[PDB]
């Protein structure tokens, strides 16, 4: 017996189903580490990360909510993005869109 | 003594441990609060002795074993945290998985 | 992407199909539904979802909630579901999917700059308990009860006076006024009961007009047919509830006489089993009637090895009152739904901080002795959990006419919530929220770098302070007092609530506990039978939610 | 029927002719009268008398009391009698026979639905003590004092400031206003004393107009003839009392000079023996005068083996102040009635929770050393008990002009009462009632099934909470402040009372303590003589009301 | 006559030229001036100076102070001088020579009948500390802080909620209102910070209009350039301050980006070293800018042997945040004046009762490691003492626009003072005064004959009670809230103060801490360099103000 | 430990008993509070051990005799009551005429 123990049934959960995705190669050209969160507007991340910003418009990382991906200096890797839903209106971040799209 | 609120609060922890310390001596398997109180009071004394935070993080995992506590207890205590005045001021000691 | 079920549970708490053990009992609950969109769950912290432009939106305070409890596993009489809870203006705004409509789908609970966050993932959230059998012997009882998960206390008293030690009665206008004023200092919702033992209606109307939301008829003041009839007549016209502790001595008549005096009118019977008081030895038969709303006090719950032994000196003819036959049966009657409420009977044959704890101990002992309820579906105790939680939340609220304000997690109700870690469910809460503000919670070293270092023990929070308390608690008044301007006259500082619907509730209205058994008690043997079959159970030698959690 | 005297005492407490030992002292009291009708005594409980139609009647709240203390054995300056006490509207309604006029005879205290009950059978009931020598060094003193049986505290201070450590003075309008506001938070009646040491009348009138009910003249601020005269002139015109701590150093003159400066005007002399302050070594001679109302502080009461030893460091020339000759005599002077009041001198050479305790210890030591008082009638210490109880109740109330509100158990006075079990009389109260509500009492385990399980220790009750407290306590003001609207201006929440009759009280007015002895002190030997006979006594090695009752 | 210097110091405290060791540190202060006239010093007690006609005069309350702290040794940013302090109407009246103009010379502080006295001879008096990094996780923090010598607390929170555990934010109108009401119950001056992370200005204006005096931008809610710009725009128009905890993850940009977003506008940077949060690993470079007001949280102060070890689990990438190189440098930067404030970060990586204590520990460790400051004159550490005391008093007050009310011992400022015995300086205060009334102090046995017997521990005084508290504390509001009538609307009982001058303070305005070093951090090695020279220091194995004073 | 008000209150009882326990050891005759504290703390331990209410009601009368306490004390204590967590939950133990 273990107080308050879970009995999680085996298997997996498919995340963000039914939504547009795209893969992008990203490279950190800065001399300091950069870590991006699951729901951050990818097209507006730190300017030192080199990639196709145009393709990443209206997209965020296709990873479980609240987690992040880190890029050490000089690191290059391929990430998968999932498109924003809701009203598809971006406000904040680097202040590049500030409205729908 | 000009005791501050934190000093008086710690007298509560010290006392809870005297209770647990006696019961352990009788040969009883400690419950949840008793276990937390015993390991915690042990750490506060380690600091009074001048032991480093690093040493206490390790020693704290050898105060009680799984056979000295009630069932389920070890799982109820993923870690134990307590602060005390070390020679170099107040420091925090976290003991991870103290009971095994 | 994809994520395994185990890791998912570790990060956001359990989802549909997962089971969770309640504390160290044998009761398991299974998530019946999840109101989230996988991938869009909200989480707080560095790099998480609840950040500007992301999970947090641009709406003004009026268009978002003040508080959001994320990833909560709700256990209420209506369901055991996974969802975010939104609280706005001190009340339950919604149960659904929290987030930002700008970039997230299915958002029903908007999070903005004016939103505070309580991470509830891995935690069970319930309505605050409601104890309707309080003896106001001392004010310290409110803290004890609040810490246990009880947020509303109804009862009567003036302090450590002989009258109050024995009965839940606040006698007359002066004491009633005094106690209504003292109540603003206590961090729980409060309603008062006056002395109902009089054969002059005007003496009762005065008390109601002064502020009581009910009347307690107690044998110590004379539970005679005349006094009973008088109290019920006033209750009928003033929409207040009556609580009864009948004539144990059978001095004015037997149980059938009291029942006749009641005349089919609504009445809340206290400690219906009898140990706490009532017609010896068959007051328990009252639970068969449609107008009787039956409750138990907690010392007899559940039947254990030391129960009978401790009950004699606690009484201080005892043998006519303390019966093993009725005590053993009471547990079963609760499992069956014949007894609808649990209460304490604080310091007058009851333990104030053990209402919730003991209710779960009964459920556990009944699962072990009787197995699954006929109503169970699936391999879980979901229905038995809903039947028992209703006993100290929605049912007490309905019996006393306050269900419109408190009693459950439904929209528009006061946000009186309790957060529990599954390992301590029913024993020691993680957070107790009153009217939308945390009022008490476990707190470690005040001078520490984090709130977790020892010693951790319950301490009053901002919701229990001065005017913030007044804004987060309710003082219940009878409709009459409310109209007569009692609140303004006594200059009460807390929010006011009026009771209504006390004369129309009947046994059929008790959530999941509406059984009216054809129950009989043997005058000689004291055996309890339902439809001729003997009702009984065995006493426990060891119980869960006990020695593993307490220092003493 | 008939009933034996022993069983009767066990059931209703002692009656006429029965004797009861006071705690563990040698003092015995004997019931002088019983106001009941044998067979008609009221008792509460299951099957008892106080039930509807029986001992409880049908009258409305206006026609019955709010509280009744049943079968109480009253010990007051006017008598030691057995009776029921009725309390209505926070005040003493009557002392007589409680019950229902419908079926009972000789009922003078009607019990109805609006009546609460405190079972006082087997208990001694007294008025709450009144300490007129408080140094407001910290607010915690109010709880300590309340627990000991003291309900009214008069004195001065601003907290732990050098001025307050030494003198009972609240200096000026600002601090006075601040302390009047802080007083609503304390569960005792309070009156404040300002600094009377000034030779400019207007500087004194301001303080009175601000709220003080008296003025303290203290040598630390300069107890000069000029300052003394100035304070007494203002007192005479503003009807406030003056308390004096004279010039110990004899710097401005000897005792006869101070007495001359006083000029036959009314004055309360603090610690008249001298140890606590005053003309060395003969300030004690003041008790011979008709205008002097003499009181003692408690550390010198009674003369014991460790008294002299502890007094030097507590002082911190000492030999001129701490005199065995005057300390030994003081006990006798109290027994004779030359010293009329006892007080503490809280944390400035006095123990706040030991006023009552030490007064009884003196009475005991005097009975043992001197035997019965010439006034005794019967084989009991009734008169000596009345003489001593008057010292910390009615006399202090008369000296400071508040006897119209508090000070004794008489009709119309505020219901400040203390219930004592005979075994703990003067040591640890069973219940302390303020303005008709219990404010503090011993309370066992809050979560227990009854209020008696350990640990039992004093805890604040409803009468000490928020607005209920404000309604059950009094803040005394000078007539001037009252008229100037100070209460409304500072927005005081408590009930207000005005002092009056401070200039007309004289030694002859002190209940049972009005002796004006022809006392002389030898300048060289320090010996105290009355009519030439040496006054003295022996020091105790062991005292009652001490090691048998305290944990430390 | 004449008197030797040693005896003089024993009687009136030290004078010009005397040195006093601060607690058990190596820091020595030397009296720079004495405002007395030798022979005319005022002293209280039997036979002393402060007596009618002598040191006390005949003036009315309006012409004399309410309180006088005699013979105090003041240590403030402007000087270390010996003088009497006069307090009138809850504010600092004057610093000079107290007494009676009638017979004494050079009297600038008139003592009359309305004057209370605090003997400060042999004691050090300072302004009350000001902590601007409070996480309102629990109300108990106010007592802990008050006891340590901190009288003003600025920060945000709603209690033990995930949002508050991580950020100093009181989210939205409802919680802000609730917390403003709860604040009247706390014995410290309070100002609240709202959540500044939004890209919609109106959502920020609402919070300011509701009552916050500042906005906290925290990475957990999203410290993006857009959110930062939005908060600073509102701050500029509403005269409120912004506190920043930048993007540690460098997710939206590196440090230079955040700095660019700030655009030269005023901003208070929290825990500028980085351990507590901020652009890894170079957020420390912010202290080079003229618009940045830099502060440190206390767990990294000072660099000791166990510092690094304890920081990982307290965090709960850690290596990017917890850097030995920046932690070692921080101590030096404080010694040089590049870091201008110290704060706690209560229960979110900071110890509430250790702000003052740790600041002195840094000064000590720097004296030992680096020797005298270039600014020192004489053989004392006077200048280093002024530089460090300014860090938790005047500078925090200037940064948040409250320097017009509190922050130092200057005339017209609220009388928030702390009395210290030299042996316990910075560790345990002798008296903590709020608005002219003692609010907390060490207090011995309540029932004792004097206030000194054991056990002595800190207990709340009259200045911390009900309405007296309301009169001695301030609740700070934004100019907008003040005008909108928030105080009247929420019915706040405490005195109100408005913040102003938050947009005009710059690094040059920080008293004795205005250095803008040409600082650089090596991206790889993390080494901190100023003008190319490496900044670093060694970790302490033992510190003063630690094991010699605490029971645990 | 998440101590509730009742647990902290009981630390007061436990501590009062340590005081009495030491004094008894010195050979002193216990006074009223010391006696109540000693017998009470003994009962709480009986419950922690798992002894029944019935057994404790009897054993409690054998902790102190009339020769181990001050005069008058036995009469001042007609009974002693205390509650503790037994294996089957909280129960009340009343010890009648504990000192003889
Ligand atoms: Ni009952
Ligand atoms: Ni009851
Ligand atoms: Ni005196
Ligand atoms: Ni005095
Ligand atoms: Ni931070
Ligand atoms: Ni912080």
């Amino acid at each position: 017996m273990i107080p308050g123990e879970y009995h999680v049934k085996p298997g997996q959960i498919a995340l963000n189903t039914g939504r547009a995705t795209c893969r992008v190669v990203v490279e950190n050209h800065g001399d300091r580490p950069i870590q991006v969160g699951s729901h951050y507007h990818f097209a507006e991340v730190n300017p030192a990360l080199k990639f196709d910003r145009q393709q990443a418009a209206g997209y965020r990382l296709n990873i479980p909510a609240g987690t992040a991906v880190r890029f050490e200096p000089g690191q290059k890797r391929e990430v998968e993005l999932v498109a924003f839903a809701g009203h598809r209106a971006v406000f904040g971040f680097r202040g590049e869109v500030m409205g729908p799209l | 003594m000009e005791l501050t609120p934190r000093e008086k609060d710690k007298l509560l922890l010290f006392t809870a441990a005297l209770v647990a310390e006696r019961r352990l001596a009788r040969g009883l398997k400690l419950n949840y609060p008793e276990s937390v109180a015993l390991i915690s009071a042990f750490i506060m004394e380690g600091a009074r002795d001048g032991k480093s935070v690093a040493s206490l993080m390790e020693e704290g995992r050898h105060v009680l074993t799984r056979e000295q506590v009630m069932e389920g207890v070890p799982e109820m205590i993923p870690d134990i945290q307590v602060e005390a005045t070390f020679p170099d001021g107040s420091k925090l000691v976290t003991v991870h998985n103290p009971i095994i | 992407s994809n994520i395994s079920r185990q890791a998912y549970a570790d990060m956001f708490g359990p989802t549909v199909g997962d089971k969770v053990r309640l504390a160290d009992t044998e009761l398991w609950i299974e998530v019946e539904d999840d109101l989230t969109t996988y991938g869009e769950e909200v989480k707080f912290g560095g790099g998480k979802v609840i950040r500007d432009g992301m999970g947090q939106g641009q709406m003004l305070a009026a268009d978002c909630v003040d508080l959001v409890l994320t990833n909560a596993l709700i256990v209420d009489h209506w369901g055991i579901v996974k969802a975010d809870i939104g609280v706005k203006d001190g009340r339950i705004f919604a149960i659904g999917k929290a987030g930002n409509p700008d970039i997230q789908p299915n958002v029903t609970i908007p999070i903005g700059a004016a939103t505070e966050v309580i991470a509830a993932e891995g935690k069970i959230v319930t309505a605050g308990g409601i104890d309707t059998h309080i003896h106001w012997i001392c004010p310290q009882q409110a803290e004890e009860a609040l810490v246990s998960g009880v947020t509303t206390m109804v009862g009567g008293g003036t302090g450590p006076a002989a009258g109050t030690h024995a009965t839940t009665c606040t006698p007359g206008p002066w004491y009633i006024s005094r106690m209504l004023q003292a109540a603003d200092s206590l961090p729980v919702n409060i309603g008062l009961l006056g002395k109902g033992n009089v054969s002059q209606p005007d003496a009762l109307r005065e008390q109601v007009a002064a502020g009581v939301i009910g009347l307690k008829i107690h044998e110590d003041w004379g539970a005679t047919p005349a006094a009973i009839d008088c109290a019920l007549t006033v209750a009928d016209e003033m929409d207040i509830q009556v609580a009864l502790h009948s004539d144990t001595l059978n001095e004015s008549g037997f149980v059938e006489d009291t029942l006749a005096a009641i005349g089919g009118r609504t009445i809340h019977t206290f400690h219906t089993e009898g140990a706490g008081g009532g017609h010896a030895p068959d007051i328990i038969t009252a639970c068969a009637h449609p107008n009787i709303l039956p409750s138990s006090t907690n010392p007899t719950l559940p039947y254990t090895l030391n129960t009978i032994d401790e009950h004699l000196d606690m009484l201080m003819f005892a043998e006519s009152r303390i019966r093993r036959e009725t005590i053993a049966a009471e547990d079963v009657l609760h499992d069956l739904g014949a007894f609808s409420l649990t209460s304490s009977d604080s310091q007058a044959m009851g333990r104030v901080g053990e209402v919730i704890l003991r209710t779960w101990q009964v459920a556990h002992r009944m699962k072990v002795q009787r197995g699954a309820l006929a109503e169970e579906t699936g391999d879980n105790d979901n229905f038995r959990v809903k039947r028992y939680i209703a006993k100290y939340t929605i049912n007490p609220a309905l019996t006393h006419g306050i269900a419109h304000e408190v009693g459950s997690i439904e929209v528009g109700k006061l946000a009186d919530l309790v957060v529990w870690s599954p390992a301590f469910f029913g024993v020691k809460p993680a957070t107790v929220i009153k009217g939308g503000m945390i009022a008490i919670a476990p707190m470690g070293d005040i001078n520490a770098s984090i709130p977790t270092p020892q010693p951790v023990h319950y301490r009053p929070m901002f919701g229990a302070l001065g005017s913030a308390r007044h804004h987060c608690r309710l003082t219940f008044l009878s409709q009459a007092a409310a109209a007569n301007g009692v609140a303004e006259r006594l200059n009460l500082r807390s929010a006011i609530a009026v009771v209504k619907g006390c004369r129309t509730v009947q046994k059929a209205d008790m959530v999941h506990n509406s059984l009216q058994p054809n129950i009989t008690v043997d005058a000689q043997t004291y055996e309890v039978r339902v439809d001729g079959e003997l009702i009984t159970s065995e006493p426990a030698d060891v119980l869960p939610m006990a020695q593993r959690y307490f220092l003493f």
